Formats: structure tokens, sequence, C-alpha cells
RNA sequence: UCGGAGAAAAUCCUCCGAAUGAUUAUAACCUAGACUUACAAGUCAAAGUAAAAAUAUCUUUGACCCAGAUA
RNA sequence: GUUAAUGUAGCUUAAUACAAAGCAAAGCACUGAAAAUGCUUAGAUGGAAUUGUCCCAUAAACA
């Protein structure tokens, strides 16, 4: 089973992406774009949106 | 649906026309012509549709094909078909705009 | 004035300028097959049982610089046919020829096998300290 | 399994390339997109030199150089003229100034143009040299023992794009000293117009057998009409096709420079163009009264000015 | 209902599969011109700009209304 | 003596030009072997015409 969660920027700035992940792995860390600053950040996950 | 040649050779061909779909590789892309993530065809000049026959060398990195093109006889090499569009117009021209 | 007349358009023949302008265009397709033939000049470069040779051709194929072993300036003052230092200096040969003919900038297609021979890296150190540019400029649109 | 099979990659690569080369009945790409004294001589340096130690040493170590000077003239006397003919070939000029007709360089001529007084540029074939760097006329060798020699601007015209500017051809040069020739032309220096691109500018030598009135030819000095530097080549070399044959060439290309700018002003007295690149205008297919499925930028391809207007309000 | 193979563009014709999963160095915005199509939905993409030092490959679901979640 | 001759380097009916060319073959390194790959090796027009026959060196059989 996979369930998907919302990966938060930690710039300070609220955008966030939602990315797929397998119940049985850690929670989940990236890099991404961050429009709002123009810049690679981190984003961490903070929440949980549903199992499909 | 409708794998087919869209643009048959010896027609007028603006910028961006989609020329061929397929699902495998019949035809590979010559000149002035692009690769869709689909693997269609589309033109990237404008100009004249041609279809024409060439030698097919591939890139060494891939394993593939080396292996089958060094395994080929001495006599002969393999072909394939190619797509090709001859461009039709100047990119530009120069122009008088001022006398100082 | 008559010598105030001008004509609207200016017809420039040059086989080269726009080329030089880098308003001119490069085949930009050959996706599928090996080199990418988007480039104004190529270099080869030919190693033979006994001969090295090295052309600088443009996209119709006609060559327009071109040094070789076989020429015979080249081989009374070389040692040997088939040398590292050979391949440099062929290298220098062609570069001073290249200057002179004013073609400044240049693409080569290494292979693999051939990109980590030690005696092409010496050859590209001969071009490049004598200023050929081994990449072109990307076109303007 | 008769045939051997490639071992390698370079042997199928060499194989292929010939191929493309060879006709085939099939269309391809191709098709739309286009004496024994010297022998002897020549044996005996090359084993002296094998038997040279000191040759085989510094080859294997890697220190060993050439004198690019000696192989330069050696070039040029032993096959130099093949691959000078290529290059007029290569940039148009048979075609532009003989119609086609090609000649063979034979005479190593050599030009160079003064920088102030210590330095002086050569002029190679296709070198680049600035207006500001070709004020003043060059100095000109060549190893002879009558000759004209002769200056074109082939793509410099501005009101006829067959005709060329003449800047200076002397005429009835003795053998080797130049300071006798009859000076039909005055030197004007290059005035390639801003923006235009890249102009050639060639030297031609033509071997004379008996020396010809050039009267008609002459022009006024000093001169600055257009109308008299336009000229022909083609039908120049063909009223002197009998006593004239090419044997010396020589180009480069030259840009725009604010010296052009004097030249316009000072001397030639007439208001400099200016010339820019203009790209055709974008292809739309044809208006519609209803466009099913695009977007509403649709509308904007196909107005002119960005502006509003109001009608009878 | 959707996709793949034969008949070969018909069938209540002969068969197999799908309502995902794995790895991902994380795949932006903007925009000429086209395919496909009754409508609705679905594909591909130059140039420009921006992050970095360009595309993630394997290869298949569900409108509107109406209720959610947080910032 | 007549044939038959064999006559650029293992091969080529490469070449006679602006080079005596290309290919085969060889050494070392690279570890299964081979191949590939990198760095290295040694060379010939008997000699002509005329080419797409002598010619003598040579030459078995004819003799
Ligand atoms: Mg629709
Ligand atoms: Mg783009």
């Amino acid at each position: 089973k996979t369930i998907l969660v919302k990966l938060v920027s930690q710039a300070g700035t609220g955008f966030s992406f939602n990315h797929k992940r397998s119940r049985l792995r850690e929670k989940l860390s990236l890099l991404h774009y961050d429009p709002i600053v123009n810049k690679k950040v981190l984003f961490v996950e903070q929440k949980k949106i549903r199992s499909l | 649906k409708h794998y087919g040649i869209k643009k048959m050779e010896g027609h007028y061909v603006h910028a961006g026309n989609i020329l061929g779909t397929q699902r495998q590789f019949r035809w590979h892309p010559g000149a002035h012509v692009g690769l869709g993530r689909n693997k269609c065809l589309y033109a990237l000049e404008e100009g004249i549709v041609r279809y024409t026959k060439d030698v097919y060398v591939p890139n060494p990195k891939n394993t593939e094909a080396v292996d089958l093109v060094t395994s080929l006889p001495k006599g002969a090499v393999l072909y394939k078909t190619f797509v090709h569009v001859v461009p039709a117009k100047p990119e530009g021209t120069f122009k008088l705009v001022d006398m100082l | 004035k008559e010598n105030e007349a001008v004509a609207p358009e200016f017809t420039n023949r040059n086989p080269r300028n726009l080329e030089l302008l880098g308003v001119a265009r490069k085949e930009r397709g050959w996706a599928t097959v090996w080199p990418n033939r988007e480039f104004w000049h190529r270099l080869r470069v030919v190693k033979t049982q006994h001969h090295v040779e090295a052309f600088v051709e443009h996209l119709n194929g006609q060559v327009v610089v071109s040094a070789s072993t076989r020429e015979w300036a080249i081989k009374k003052h070389l040692y040997s046919t088939r040398n590292v230092v050979a391949c440099e200096s062929i290298g220098r040969v062609l570069a001073q020829r290249c200057l002179e003919a004013g073609i400044n900038f240049m693409v080569y297609q290494p292979t693999p096998w051939e990109a980590s021979s030690d005696s092409i890296k010496r050859l590209q150190n001969a071009m490049t300290e004598s200023g050929v540019m081994l990449r072109e400029p990307r076109r303007i649109y | 399994e008769r045939l051997e099979k490639y071992r390698s990659f370079e042997r199928y690569r060499r194989r292929a390339e010939q191929e493309a080369r060879a006709p085939h009945w099939w269309r391809t790409y191709r098709e739309h997109f286009v004496r024994t004294q010297k022998l002897l001589e020549r044996k005996h340096f090359l084993r002296e030199l094998r038997a040279n130690v000191e040759e085989e040493r510094a080859a294997r170590l890697r220190t060993a150089s050439i004198p690019l000077e000696a192989v330069r003239a050696e070039w040029e006397r032993t096959c130099g003229p093949y691959h000078k003919q290529r290059l007029a070939e290569y940039y148009g000029l048979y075609r532009d100034l003989f119609h086609g007709a090609t000649f063979v360089p034979w005479v190593p001529l050599h030009v160079a143009y003064a920088v102030g007084e210590e330095d002086l540029i050569p002029v190679y074939h296709g070198n680049e040299v600035t207006p500001t760097e070709a004020s003043r006329a060059p100095e000109v060798t060549y190893e002879a023992d009558l000759w004209t020699l002769l200056f074109i601007n082939l793509d410099g015209h501005l009101l006829e794009p067959d005709a060329e500017y003449v800047h200076w051809l002397l005429t009835n040069i003795p053998s080797n000293r130049v300071a006798e020739g009859q000076e039909t032309c005055p030197y004007l220096p290059p005035f390639p117009a801003r923006g235009s691109g890249f102009h050639r500018f060639a030297f031609l030598l033509f071997k004379q057998d008996k020396p010809i009135n050039f009267s008609e030819d002459t022009r006024p000095s000093p001169c600055y009409q257009l109308a008299q530097r336009t000229f022909r080549t083609f039908d120049f070399y063909k009223r002197h096709q009998e006593a004239m044959t090419p044997a010396g060439l020589a180009f480069f290309q030259c840009r725009w420079d604010d010296s052009v700018t004097h030249t316009f002003h000072q001397l030639l007295d007439m208001r400099e163009p200016v010339f820019e690149f203009v790209r055709p205008p974008p292809y739309h297919p044809k208006q519609k009264r209803f466009p099913h499925e695009q977007p509403l930028r649709y509308l904007d391809r196909y107005r002119d000015s960005h502006e509003p207007t109001y009608g009878i309000y």
C-alpha cells in the first residue's frame, strides 16, 4: 500500500506539493523549487492526506 | 490511434506541424525534424517534407545496437528510413533603417 | 546629391556573413543517430595504419582546411608519422592555418575510447592553446 | 556466415562513412541538400633523419618540436596553390568575379598593412582586419622576374548588387618594383556600412605580356564619386584577356568601425546609411469568427495596436 | 467500462490483461504551430524567462452539483 | 635458344598527383583465452612502356 503526503517548504513560505510514498518506508524529505523565493530549498513531510 | 503518416512527401509544412505517429520506430528523425516523448515526429522549420533511406550508426554507449552492428558481416551495413524537411525561406534580410 | 542614392535593401553575398553573425541555421535533428549534425564547422581526425590526418569540413561536405602527414613538407621535418608529438604537431600546423583562414570556432566529437586516448588529449591541448575553440556558440533566434 | 564480422566499432564507422559518399539509386539525404630526381633526394633525407639517434630519443622523450616558418615556406612551394584555390572557391571569389572560371594561384603574394611604425598587420586568406588598420596603403612584395595589381569591394556596393568599388589599381608594373606602376585609381579606405555584415576584399595580380594603354580605365585623382568607382571585373578582364592572366590572390574580412563614419562624412561627403537585420513576420492561420477550443490569447495574435479605441464615443 | 493479440475495415467471433507498483539525482513558469474528437475529455511541442550545471524511467479510470482540509 | 615466364612489402587492377597508399601482419600493456581498447614495430615499384606488352634480372619445362 502507499499513502499520499504533503511536503511543506522550510523556507518560511507556506508552499507545498503532494507526493507519494509507500507506508513502509520512512517519512520523506526532498529538494524542490520554491516559486516565492525563486531558489531550491528543502521540503519536509508535515501531514498525511490520504491512503491510495 | 490512427497511427500513420500525417504529412506525405512533397507537402509544404509549417513549423510545429506533426508529420507521423508510431508505436515503434518505423521512421527516424532526420534534418530539422525532432522527437516527441510519445515518439511522434514534428517539423522544426518551414519547408518541404522528404523521405529518404540512409545508413544507420548508433551511439557508442548503447550496448544493444553496438553488439548487433559489429556482428554484421563485412560485406554490407544495415539501413533505415529517415525523414527530412528542406527549408524554403531565408531567415532574414538587411534593410535600410536610417540615414545619418 | 548623387552619392546619397541608396537602395532600400542591401544584399551581402558573402557565403559566411550570416554564419559569423550567429544567425544561420544549424541542422537540429538526427536524434536517433550519432553524431549530432548541429555544427557550422567540424574537425575530423583520422588515424590510419601508417598515417595520421585531420580535416575541417563545412556542413555541405567541402573541406576547407586540411593538414596531413601525406603532405611532403610536414614529413621531411617529422621523425615519425604516428607519434604523440606528431599529433601535437599536426594540430599546431592545423591551428595556424585555421587562424589565417579565420575559422575561430569549431566542434569536436571524440568517441568514448578515442576520447580517453592520450594522443587526442595532447592534440586538444595544442588546439586550445592556439586559441581555436572546440565548442561553437549557441544560435541566435 | 562466410563473410567475416567487424570486430570493432571503428571498422564499421569508416565503412559506413565511405558507403554514404558512394552514389545510390534510392533517394538519399545528399541529393536534396547538395620528378624521379626529387624522389631520390627525398629518400636520402628520410634515411638520414631515421639514422639520427637524437631525433629518436627526442620523439620517445616527447620533447621534440617543429619549426613553423620552415614548414610554411615549404608548403607554399610544394602544394600551397592547391590549398589556396580551395579557399577562393569556398568564399565564392571565382563565381562572383570570373562567372565561374577558375585560376590556380602561383606566386606566393605577400601583403601587410603597416600599423604605426613598429608593426604591420599581415593579410592572409580569410583574415580579419579593421577598417582603421587599413586607412593607409599596404606594403606589397612578391618574387617576380609587366604586372597589374587590383582591389575590389565584392559586396560593398550600396545601389547595384552586381557592381563593386575599386580602391586603387596599378598598371604596367615592371618586375618587382611597384613605384613604377601607373596610378589609374587613387587609394581609398574600406567603407563597409553599419550592421551590414562581413565584406570580403580581394587582392588580384595579373601577368602582363606587353604594356597596354589603360586610358579608359583610368579614374580622375582625387575621385570621390561612387558612380566612377563602380565597375565589373568580368567585362574588364574580357577586354584585356589576351594580355592578362591572373596569378595571385589574397583577401580579408572587415566589419564596421568608427573611422567609417569619418570616411562617409569628411571625403565622401554624404550622410552615412544604417542597416538592420529584419526577420520575416510570424505565420498565423486565417482568422476565424468562432475559434473553438482556443485560449483567450487567440485575439491578441491578430491585433495591430496595443492601445484602446473608443469609436463614436 | 478501458487496453493488447487473431480473424483482417462486422461479430453474441478466438484469447490475455486494467482499475497499479517500483525506483526517482524532483521535472518551474510562460508560449508559435499541430495531432486526436459529434460534444466532453485526451496527446506533442520551437522560441523567451527561471532554477540548476537540459527529460525520472518502467507502460489503463469517473463529469457537475454538493460537502471537506488547512492557511 | 622457344615457351611458361614474375617482376610496388603477406594482399590490392593503391598511386602515379599535391603521397610510393590502403589493408593484412608484429611487440608491450590490459588478467580467464580470444576479441576489443591504449602505447609501440618493419618494410617494397627488377624496371619500363601502355595501361583498366615487352623488358632484361629472372626463368621450370620446352631445349
Ligand atoms: Mg473539444
Ligand atoms: Mg525551449
